[PDB]
């Protein structure tokens, strides 16, 4: 029992520390798929212009 | 009674999860090339930027 | 745990593959462009003063 | 059971952090913008090729 409780306290602390480091990653799910499409077009144009 | 109920519920859950794992393994052989593809992509971006 | 990690790795692979396809042509034509453009810009800049 | 849940969460978050530069919309958006600025510039240069040649 005493070993299990100590393991919970350690993992909980590690999670709290990682969530704080990842504050910028947690914002609004803009449709990742749309950004990639747009990027695809821009790169393709860039290549053609070069 | 409580324990009987809990075991029955868990068994039902275990079967359901086994069906889901069999569908996912038909896709995975090719994983040995991930870290290499990420670094490759990162490197291409760094070069462009 | 295993099912949840596999689902996330699959999503990552899909995203990397889509990017590699479009970045590869741009990195290959970079060095000739940069050199031609810099020489061009320097030549143009010498006419303004 | 509680330890196992939190451990999974931690593992997931770690994976997401390690691949954010190439996968997260925020970072990808910045790269798009830089590319669009250069495109526009090159378009302009190509449009004024004659004048630039004469100069």
């Amino acid at each position: 029992m005493s070993n299990s409780v100590e393991a919970l306290l350690e993992i909980s602390s590690s999670l709290k520390a990682l969530k704080e480091e990842c504050v910028d990653l947690c914002s609004s799910v803009t449709d990742g798929d749309k950004v990639i499409q747009s990027l695809r077009l821009a790169l393709t144009d860039f290549h053609q212009l070069t | 009674q409580l324990l009987i109920k809990q075991i029955r519920d868990m068994r039902s859950e275990h079967v359901a999860l086994q069906n889901q794992q069999k569908l996912a393994e038909k896709v995975d052989r090719k994983i040995s090339d991930k870290d290499e593809n990420i670094q490759k992509t990162r490197c291409m971006w760094n070069t462009i930027m | 745990r295993d099912l949840t990690l596999l689902q996330r790795e699959e999503r990552l692979r899909d995203l990397i593959e889509k990017q590699d396809e479009v970045l590869t042509p741009v990195v290959t034509s970079k060095d000739p462009f940069k050199d031609n453009y810099t020489t061009f810009a320097t030549a143009l800049d010498s006419t303004r003063h | 059971a509680e330890i196992n849940q939190k451990s999974l969460e931690l593992e997931l978050l770690r994976l997401e952090k390690e691949t954010a530069d190439i996968t997260h919309p925020l970072y990808l958006g910045q790269k798009h913008q830089a590319l669009q600025a250069m495109n526009s510039h090159l378009e302009a240069v190509l449009r004024e090729k004659r004048s630039l040649r004469q100069r």
